[PDB]
């Protein structure tokens, strides 16, 4: 249980580490969603990950 | 022949003058599609494509 339990949060940690990290490539395209040089399907997508 | 050969000359060096103009100024213009790809594919490396 208390394997599990660490484990569960460290891999709680590295869920919202790339979590946070395409969140920031979803911020990316906040920024870039002016010009025609990013995808909506590609915005989306990204915030469906 | 001289008048036959000046206006054959003339109007073929005029000709020659055009087509120095008409072909570079195409050239002019695959510059710009060369140059708005280009810069479009610079800018899809911006966000890195």
């Amino acid at each position: 249980y208390q394997a599990t339990y660490d484990s569960a949060k460290g891999d709680l940690a590295k869920a919202q580490a790339a979590a946070n990290i395409a969140q920031l490539t979803v911020n990316r395209y906040q920024k870039l969603l002016g010009t025609q040089y990013i995808s909506k399907q590609e915005y989306d997508q990204a915030l469906a990950d | 022949t001289d008048q036959q050969t000046l206006i054959l000359n003339t109007a073929t060096a005029y000709f020659n003058v055009l087509n120095a103009i008409d072909v570079l100024s195409y050239t002019q213009a695959q510059k710009e599609a060369i140059y708005r790809q280009l810069d479009q594919t610079t800018q899809r490396f911006n966000v890195g494509l």
